[PDB]
C-alpha cells in the first residue's frame, strides 16, 4: 500500500550520484547544502518547521533515485519546498521562492536555474511527484520530541533544556541521511538520549517507570542502544567536522 | 508494485464514457486491459501551470491515502499520459486519479424516482454513512461537500462517500480562517449561511440530516436559489435563529444582516410526524441550529434508530426491475 | 439554445372522472365529465346528453366534486389539480354568454410531506362544512367551507394510520365523521374519526375498528336511511355500522376486481358496481322495518346486469340511463332494462363516445397514395383493444378495428400491403393444466395461424408452478390487411414469452422484406429477464415463415434498422447485428454502459439511447473501425418514456413525470468534455404521458401549402388519448411567439386563476423549473378566440425582430393571420 522509504547505511554507497563517479564526501556535502538551502529559503519566507522538514525529506528521498550530476540541487530544493508548502498547507507562490533563492544564492549558484528559473523549477514538479510516488504525508521527529517530553515530569527547567537541545539536534539531522535510515520516532528518542548524556541528566527518573533504566522503551518499542548510538555518532560528526560545537 | 504511483500510463485503462459532473472536474469510467475491473477516473489538468499542480487535487491526494473505510471511496493509484522520452520540459501530459467504480449514484436513483426506500434501507444507508463520517471526523477531517451526487451505492447495498476534493483538515485546539460558503446551498448548514467561516465538523452532520429527511419525503427538505430564501425555509421548520436557541448567534457576522420574515417556531416534529419516531428524534438532533448543540456522528450511531442496525444485512433498495 | 413549438392536435379522450348534480342551474340535471386537463359540462335529457360548455384548466384534474352549501341556490364545483391547485367554481350564464366563476382558489401543497400510494383523495362533508384532502401519508388536510375562506386556507391533523386505502365522510353523524380503510402489518382495518373544526384535531369516532378483507379497496358512505358504510373487496362486500355487521361473498365477483361504484337510489337501496373485465353489477340493500318505526339493513344481494366497457367512473343519470366513463376503452351511454333480453342481459348500449384509449404505439402511413399520411394507432387494452386509423378531413375522421386483446406494437410493411401488430391476450389456468381464454379475440380469429416451435429454451429444468385461476399473457404477431383490416395471420409465441419490439425491413444483400420481433422470456421469479429471442419472419402467400432466430441473454426491449444492419437493445447492452448471406444474425459490435436500454432512435450513423435513469446518451457508429463511440450524455437524471431525434443536434425526450425536454450538443468544441454534456435547452410540462414519438404529418399536402414558419413534424401519442405535434422554430419566430404568450397570459382569464407559467413549469416531485425553449401552441392559438378588445390589448407595443424590417409594430389583424397559419401545421 505505502512505499518503503528507509535504507541501510551500506546502501548509500550505491546512490545514482555515487555510481556516476561522485565520491561519498561530495554527495554528503551536496546534501547538506541543499537541505540548508531549503532551510534558509523557507525561514526567510517565514515557513513552519514542518514545512521546511517536509521539503527536506522530499529532497533527501529524491536523490536516492536520481543523480546530483543530472539534477541541480538548488532547483530541486526549491521544487521540494514549493510542493511541501502546498502539502503542509503553508503555500507559497513559486515566484516568491525564486525571489528568495536569488537573494541567498550568488551568481554561479543561481545559474543552475537557467534562463527561466520558474520554468526549470516547474518542470521538476512532475518528476518530484513521480519520484516521491505521490507519498505526501510525512511525520517528523518534532511531534514525537513533544509527545514524549509531555510525559516527563520533574524540574521544569532541566526538561526544557533537554527539549531545546534535542530540538536543535533535530534541525541539524535534516542535513544528514538519517531521515532515510530511521523512522522519525527513533530520531526523537535518539536526540533526547543525546541531550541527556550531554546535560548529564538521567531521564528514567522523570518517567512513570523510574526504575526502568531503558526509559525510551516505553515510547519506542524494539530499539537497541546500538541504533541510538549510531544516530548520536552521526549527529556529533557534523559538529566535529564543522567549526560549530554542541549547543549546551 | 502496488506502492509505485505516477509511473503507470493511462494506456492500461480503456475509456468507456463520462459518468457525470464532479466537484472540480468531470468523472469518467474505464476497464484495465490486464484486469477486467471497472474503475472511475478524474482528469487532473496541469496544463495551466500558473502555479504548477492544482492545490485542491493535492488535498484529495493527501487525505484519501490516509482514510481506510468500507464507507469511504478508495483511490487505487494515480496514472499518467504518454510522456516524451528524454524531454521532461516538453512533457505536458496530465495525471489521472484511479477510483473504485460504484454501480449506482443516489442522485440518479432518487431523481428518477424508481427506487423505493423502506425504513430498513434508510437505516442501512445512514448507518454506513455516519460510520464513514465518524471515521473521517475522528481523524479530524472535514468533507464540506455532502451531496446526493457524492453519495454512491453499490447494487449490494454498500455505500461510500466519494469526492473529497473540497475537503480540508479541521484544527480543534486552534481555529483557522477558511473558505466560508462551501456546501451546496440545499444542504448547507445555517452557520455557513451566516458566514461562520471557521466552520465546525457539524456542517457535514447537518447535510446528512437534510439527506435523512429527504429519504423519507422523497424530496429535498430545503430548496431555494437565494441564501436568505434558504434561511427562510430552514427557519420555518427548525425555528428561526434566536439567542435562546443559539446563544452565540449574535457573534455571527450576518445575524443582524440576514433575518427571516418572522421569528418562526420549531415545527420539525409536527411537520415530520409521518417519519417514524426513532428517526424523527435523529432528524431533530441532526437539524439543530446551534452547531454546539447539534449531535455528533458518534451520537447518531448510538441512537435507537441506528444503534441496533446490523451491517451484515445491507438491505439493497428496490433498484429498477423489468415491469418497472 | 433551442426553440420548439407544441400543439394539441387531438384533445385527451379518456374519462378520468365523472359526477352528477345541479351545477348550471338549480333545476337542470348535469353531467360533468373530466378528461385530463379538460372539463365537459352536459345537461341530461330524455334521449341523451346536451353539451353546454367546455373549459380547459392549467392543470391535471385530480379531484372533482359537486356540493351545495346552505345559502346557495345551486351546486358549486370543487377541483384540485395534481400540482395541488385548488379552487371553487360557479357556473354563470347571462343569456348567450356562458362563463365560469372562480369563487375561491389557492395552492395547498405542504412544504414537507410524503405523497400517498393510493393518490390524492378528496371528499366533502354531507353538511358541506369542510373539504377533506388526503395528499400525504400520516396527514389529513381540512379546508373549512366558511364564507370568508376565499383563499382556501387549511390545516393538517396528525393521522396515526400512515397507509390509508380510501376514505369517505359518513352520513347520519352528530359531527363530521370520516370512515376509512387502512393497512398496517396486521392486515387491513376499518376505522372512524370525528373532525372538530373548533379544536382542529380528531376525536374518538362513532364505531370501532374491525379486521377487513386483506384487499379491501373502496369505501361507500351509505345514505341516511341505512347509515354506515360498505367496504368493497376482491372476494367480499361488507356493511359496517356500530353493532351491525353484514358480509356477502358471492363467487361471481371473485373472478374480476371491482374498480368503480355509484349510487342508483338516493336512499341507498341500490348501487352499481363495475369490474376490470367490463361486467356491470347491481348491489341491493334489502330493508327490514321494525315495529319501532326504524329501518335496518337486513341483507345484501349482488345481481349481474351485463357488460359495459371497462370503466373508470360510473354515474347513473335518470330513468334507465347510465354513463360509463372509460379510460382503457370507448365510453358509453347504456340503458338498464327491467326485463332481460334473450341472451340474459339487462344492459343495452345506446351511444358510443370515441376514446383513443392508451396509445401504446403508432405509425404514419399514406395508405391511399395521397401525400397526406394517416395515423394507425395501437389503442385500448384487453377487451377494448383496437387499431384506430385517423385522417384529417374541420374534424378528424377515425376508424376503429376491434381486437378484443391488448395491442402492443405496430409497424407497416408496404411490400405486403399489410401491418404487423404485436398483441397480448389474457388466459387463465384451467383444470386441464393448460389455459383458457376469457373471450375470442384477434389472435384466435385469424384466417391462418402458427405457433413457434423453437427449442432454444426448451432445456428448461427451471420449475414454474401453476395454480388454477391465475392469469397469464399470450403474445402473438398479427398480420393485418391494410384495406380490409382483417387478421390474415396470427403467430403465437412460446409459453411465457413476451413480445417487446417489432420492425419491418430488408437487411444486408437480402432482397426479402421481413418482420422481425424481439421477445423476452418472462418468469415471475425474475426481477429482470435473462433469456430472450430475436425472430425473423417472412410474410409470404398468406403464411408467416420463421426465417431465423438468435438467442439473447436478456430482454429485447427495442429494435431499429441501421443502414442494412439490425440495431437492438438487450437489457444493459446496445448491439448491432449483420445479416449474413446464410440468412443468420451475427454480432458485430456492442455498447454496454446503460442501466436498461429501453428506447432507440437512429439518424444516419448516429444513435440515441434512452435509459430508465440515465436519460439520453448519444451514440455514433464508426464504420472505419466497426464499433460504437459514446458522443455525449445528459447528466441530469431522468426516467424516460420515449425519445425522438429532431435534427442532427437536437434531441427530444419524454419523462414519466409528464414532462418534455430537449437536449442539444453543447456546440462548443473548446474541450471534448463540453460537447459530451448534452445540455437540456428545452423544458416543458406537457401534462400527458408520452409513449410513442413518430415523424410525420396528418395534414393534406397538395404541394400548394404555404411554407409555414414551423419546420419539422413529430407526432406523439399519450395514455389519455391526447395526440400532439412538436415542431421547430427560428430564433426570431420563438421570441415573437414567446413575447406574445406573456401578453396573452396577462389578458386571458384562467379557470381557477391558475398561472399559466406555473402550469408549464417542469415538475418532478424533487424539482421544479420554469419552462424554456417551448411555445405553448394552444395558448398562441387561443388568440383567435379572445374578444376584439382583448386582441388589441395584446398587440399593444409589440415589436418584431430579425425580419425584413428590424423593428415592426404588430396590429390585431397581423397576428390573426400569423396564428391562422400556425393552425394549419396540425
Ligand atoms: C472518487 N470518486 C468516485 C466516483 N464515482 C464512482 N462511481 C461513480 C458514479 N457512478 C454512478 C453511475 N453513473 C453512471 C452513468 C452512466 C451509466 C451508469 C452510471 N452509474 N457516479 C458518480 N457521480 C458523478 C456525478 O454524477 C453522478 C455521481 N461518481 C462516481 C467519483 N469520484
Amino acid at each position: 500500500t505505502k512505499p518503503c522509504w528507509y535504507w541501510d547505511k551500506k546502501d548509500l554507497a550505491h546512490t545514482p550520484s555515487q555510481l556516476e563517479g561522485l565520491d561519498p564526501a561530495t554527495e554528503a556535502r551536496y546534501r547538506r547544502e541543499g537541505a540548508r538551502f531549503i532551510f534558509d529559503v523557507g525561514t526567510r519566507l517565514g515557513l513552519h518547521y514542518d514545512t521546511l522538514a517536509t521539503g527536506i525529506i522530499y529532497f533527501h528521498r529524491f536523490y536516492m533515485f536520481h543523480s546530483f550530476k543530472q539534477f541541480p540541487r538548488y532547483v530541486t530544493g526549491a521544487c521540494c519546498l514549493f510542493l511541501a508548502g502546498k502539502v503542509e498547507e503553508t503555500p507559497k507562490k513559486c515566484k516568491d521562492i525564486i525571489k528568495t533563492a536569488r537573494s541567498l544564492l550568488n551568481d554561479v549558484q543561481f545559474g543552475q536555474f537557467g534562463d527561466d528559473p520558474k520554468e526549470e523549477v516547474m518542470v521538476l514538479e512532475r518528476i518530484l511527484l513521480q519520484t516521491i510516488k505521490f507519498d505526501l504525508q510525512v511525520e517528523h521527529p518534532y511531534q514525537f520530541l513533544l509527545k514524549y517530553a509531555k510525559q516527563l515530569k520533574g524540574d521544569k527547567n532541566k526538561i526544557q533544556k533537554l527539549v531545546q537541545m534535542a530540538w536543535t539536534f533535530v534541525n541539524d539531522s535534516l542535513c544528514t541521511t538519517l531521515s532515510l535510515q530511521w523512522e522519525p520516532e527513533i530520531i526523537a528518542v535518539a536526540v533526547m538520549y543525546l541531550a541527556g548524556r550531554l546535560c548529564k541528566f538521567e531521564i528514567q527518573e522523570w518517567t512513570s517507570k523510574p526504575m526502568y533504566r531503558r526509559w525510551w522503551e516505553q515510547f519506542v518499542q524494539d530499539v537497541p542502544v546500538d541504533v541510538l548510538e549510531d544516530i548520536c555518532h552521526q549527529i556529533l560528526d557534523l559538529y566535529s567536522q564543522g567549526k560549530q560545537q554542541m549547543p549546551h | 508494485t502496488e506502492s509505485d504511483w505516477g509511473k503507470r500510463c493511462v494506456d492500461k485503462f480503456d475509456i468507456i464514457g463520462i459518468i457525470g459532473e464532479g466537484t472540480y472536474g468531470q468523472v469518467y469510467k474505464a476497464k484495465d486491459k490486464d484486469t477486467g475491473e471497472l474503475v472511475a477516473l478524474k482528469k487532473v489538468r496541469l496544463d495551466n501551470e500558473k502555479e504548477g499542480f492544482p492545490i485542491t487535487a493535492i488535498r484529495e491526494i493527501k487525505i484519501l491515502r490516509q482514510l481506510i473505510h468500507r464507507s469511504v471511496v478508495n483511490m487505487k493509484e494515480i496514472v499518467t499520459d504518454k510522456q516524451d522520452a528524454l524531454d521532461f520540459k516538453k512533457d505536458k501530459g496530465a495525471f489521472y486519479l484511479v477510483f473504485e467504480y460504484m454501480d449506482h449514484d443516489l442522485m440518479g436513483l432518487l431523481e428518477s424516482g424508481l427506487v423505493h426506500f423502506s425504513e430498513d434501507h434508510i437505516k442501512s444507508f445512514m448507518k454506513q454513512l455516519m460510520e464513514g463520517l465518524e471515521y473521517c471526523h475522528k481523524k479530524n477531517f472535514l468533507h464540506r461537500d455532502i451531496k446526493c451526487s457524492n453519495i454512491l451505492l453499490n447494487n449490494s447495498g454498500q455505500i461510500k462517500l466519494a469526492d473529497f476534493g473540497l475537503a480540508r483538515l479541521y484544527n480543534s485546539e486552534e481555529s483557522r480562517p477558511y473558505t466560508n460558503k462551501v456546501i451546496t446551498l440545499w444542504y448547507r448548514p445555517p452557520e455557513l449561511l451566516l458566514g461562520e467561516e471557521r466552520y465546525t465538523p457539524a456542517i457535514d452532520v447537518w447535510s446528512c440530516g437534510c439527506i435523512l429527511g429527504e429519504l423519507f419525503t422523497k424530496k429535498p427538505i430545503f430548496q431555494a436559489n437565494l441564501e436568505l430564501a434558504q434561511l427562510e425555509l430552514i427557519s420555518r421548520l427548525c425555528g428561526s435563529p434566536c439567542p435562546a436557541v443559539w446563544p452565540d448567534v449574535i457573534r455571527l457576522p450576518y445575524f443582524n444582516t440576514m433575518k427571516p420574515k418572522k421569528q418562526y417556531r420549531r415545527r420539525l416534529r409536527e411537520e415530520f410526524s409521518f417519519i417514524p419516531s426513532a428517526a424523527l428524534d435523529l432528524l431533530d438532533h441532526m437539524l439543530t441550529l446551534d452547531p454546539s448543540k447539534r449531535c455528533t456522528a458518534e451520537q447518531t450511531l448510538q441512537s435507537d434508530f441506528l444503534k441496533d442496525v446490523e451491517l451484515s444485512k445491507m438491505a439493497p433498495p428496490d433498484l429498477p426491475h423489468w415491469q418497472d | 439554445m433551442s426553440y420548439n413549438y407544441v400543439v394539441t392536435a387531438q384533445k385527451p379522450t379518456a374519462v378520468n372522472g365523472c359526477v352528477t348534480g345541479h351545477f348550471t342551474s338549480a333545476e337542470d340535471l348535469n353531467l360533468l365529465i373530466a378528461k385530463n386537463t379538460r372539463l365537459e359540462i352536459y345537461v341530461v335529457t330524455a334521449e341523451g346528453l346536451r353539451p353546454v360548455k367546455e373549459v380547459g384548466m392549467y392543470g391535471k384534474i385530480a379531484v372533482m366534486e359537486l356540493f351545495r352549501p346552505k345559502g346557495e341556490s345551486k351546486d358549486l364545483l370543487f377541483i384540485l389539480t395534481a400540482k395541488y391547485n385548488a379552487c371553487i367554481l360557479e357556473y354563470k350564464q347571462s343569456g348567450e354568454s356562458i362563463d365560469i366563476i372562480t369563487r375561491a382558489h389557492g395552492n395547498v401543497q405542504d412544504r414537507i410531506g410524503r405523497p400517498s400510494e393510493t393518490g390524492i383523495i378528496g371528499i366533502i362533508d354531507p353538511e358541506c362544512r369542510m373539504i377533506g384532502l388526503r395528499l400525504y401519508d400520516g396527514l389529513f388536510k381540512v379546508i373549512p367551507l366558511d364564507r370568508d375562506n376565499k383563499e382556501l386556507k387549511a390545516f393538517n391533523i396528525r393521522l396515526e394510520e400512515l397507509h390509508v386505502i380510501d376514505v369517505k365522510f359518513l352520513y347520519g353523524c352528530q359531527a363530521p365523521t370520516i370512515c376509512f380503510v387502512y393497512q398496517d402489518p396486521q392486515g387491513r382495518h376499518v376505522k372512524t374519526y370525528e373532525v372538530s373544526l373548533r379544536e382542529k384535531e380528531f376525536n374518538k369516532g362513532p364505531w370501532k375498528q374491525e379486521n377487513v378483507e386483506a384487499e379491501a379497496s373502496m369505501v361507500i358512505a351509505v345514505p341516511e336511511p341505512f347509515g354506515g358504510a360498505i367496504i368493497i373487496g376482491q372476494e367480499s362486500i361488507t356493511y359496517h355500522n356500530g353493532d351491525k355487521y353484514l358480509a356477502i361473498a358471492p363467487p361471481i365477483i371473485k373472478q374480476s376486481t371491482i374498480v368503480c361504484h355509484n349510487r342508483v337510489d338516493p336512499n341507498g337501496s341500490r348501487y352499481l358496481l363495475g369490474d376490470m373485465e367490463g361486467r356491470l353489477f347491481m348491489l341491493l340493500l334489502e330493508k327490514e322495518e321494525q315495529m319501532d318505526g326504524t329501518v335496518t339493513l337486513k341483507d345484501l344481494r349482488v345481481e349481474l346486469l351485463g357488460e359495459t366497457s371497462i370503466a373508470e367512473c360510473l354515474t347513473y343519470l335518470d330513468n334507465g340511463v347510465v354513463f360509463v366513463g372509460s379510460r382503457l376503452g370507448d365510453s358509453q351511454l347504456v340503458k338498464l332494462n327491467v326485463d332481460s333480453n334473450e341472451q340474459g342481459s339487462y344492459v343495452v348500449a345506446m351511444e358510443t363516445f370515441t376514446n383513443l384509449g392508451p396509445i401504446v404505439d403508432m405509425c404514419v402511413v399514406d395508405l391511399e397514395r395521397q401525400g397526406q399520411g394517416q395515423l394507425v394507432t395501437c389503442s385500448g387494452a384487453f377487451k377494448e383493444g383496437s387499431l384506430r386509423i385517423i385522417r384529417n378531413g374541420q374534424k378528424l375522421h377515425i376508424r376503429t378495428v376491434p381486437l378484443y386483446e391488448s395491442p402492443r406494437k405496430i409497424c407497416y410493411q408496404e411490400v405486403s400491403q399489410c401491418f404487423g401488430v404485436l398483441s397480448s391476450r389474457i388466459e387463465v389456468q384451467d383444470t386441464s393444466g393448460g389455459t383458457t381464454a376469457l373471450r375470442p379475440s384477434a389472435s384466435t380469429q385469424a384466417l391462418s395461424s402458427s405457433v413457434s416451435s423453437s427449442k432454444l429454451f426448451s432445456s428448461s429444468t427451471a420449475p414454474h408452478e401453476t395454480s388454477f385461476g391465475e392469469e397469464v399473457e399470450v403474445h402473438n404477431l398479427l398480420i393485418i390487411d391494410q384495406h380490409t383490416f382483417e387478421v390474415l395471420h396470427a403467430h403465437q409465441f412460446l409459453q411465457n414469452e413476451y413480445a417487446l419490439s417489432l420492425v419491418s425491413c430488408k437487411l444486408g444483400k437480402d432482397p426479402n422484406t421481413y418482420f422481425i420481433v424481439g421477445t423476452a422470456m418472462v418468469y415471475p421469479e425474475e426481477a429482470e429477464p435473462k433469456q430472450g429471442r430475436i425472430v425473423v419472419f417472412q410474410y409470404s402467400d398468406g403464411k408467416l415463415q420463421t426465417v431465423a432466430e438468435k438467442e439473447v441473454k436478456g430482454a429485447v426491449y427495442s429494435m431499429v434498422e441501421f443502414n442494412g444492419k439490425l440495431l437492438a437493445s438487450i437489457n444493459s447492452t446496445v448491439r448491432l447485428y449483420e445479416w449474413t448471406t446464410e440468412k443468420e444474425l451475427r454480432t458485430e459490435c456492442n455498447h454496454y454502459n446503460n442501466i436498461m436500454a429501453l428506447y432507440l432512435k437512429t439518424k444516419g450513423d448516429f444513435i440515441l439511447v434512452g435509459d430508465l435513469m440515465r436519460s439520453v446518451l448519444l451514440l455514433a457508429y464508426k464504420p472505419m473501425e466497426g464499433n460504437f463511440e459514446e458522443i455525449a450524455r445528459d447528466f441530469n437524471p431522468n426516467w424516460m418514456s420515449a425519445v425522438e431525434i429532431l435534427d442532427d443536434d437536437n434531441f427530444l425526450g419524454a419523462e414519466n413525470a409528464f414532462n418534455l425536454f430537449v437536449c442539444q450538443k453543447d456546440s462548443a468544441a473548446t474541450t471534448d468534455e463540453e460537447r459530451q454534456h448534452l445540455q437540456e435547452v428545452g423544458l416543458f410540462h406537457l401534462g400527458e404521458f408520452v409513449n410513442v414519438f413518430c415523424h410525420g404529418s396528418l395534414v393534406m399536402q397538395n404541394l400548394g401549402e404555404t411554407s409555414t414558419p414551423t419546420q419539422g413534424s413529430v407526432l406523439f401519442g399519450t395514455v389519455n388519448g391526447m395526440i400532439g405535434l412538436v415542431t421547430s422554430l427560428s430564433e426570431s419566430w420563438y421570441n415573437l411567439l414567446l413575447d406574445m404568450q406573456n401578453r396573452l397570459n396577462k389578458v386571458i382569464k384562467s379557470v381557477g386563476k391558475i398561472e399559466h407559467s406555473f402550469w408549464r413549469s417542469f415538475h418532478t416531485e424533487r424539482k421544479t423549473e420554469p419552462a424554456t425553449g417551448f411555445i405553448d401552441g394552444d395558448l398562441i392559438e387561443s388568440f383567435l378566440d379572445i374578444s376584439r378588445p382583448k386582441m388589441q390589448e395584446v398587440v399593444a407595443n409589440l415589436q418584431y425582430d430579425d425580419g425584413s424590417g428590424m423593428k415592426r409594430e404588430a396590429t390585431a389583424d397581423d397576428l390573426i393571420k400569423v396564428v391562422e397559419e400556425l393552425t394549419r401545421i396540425h
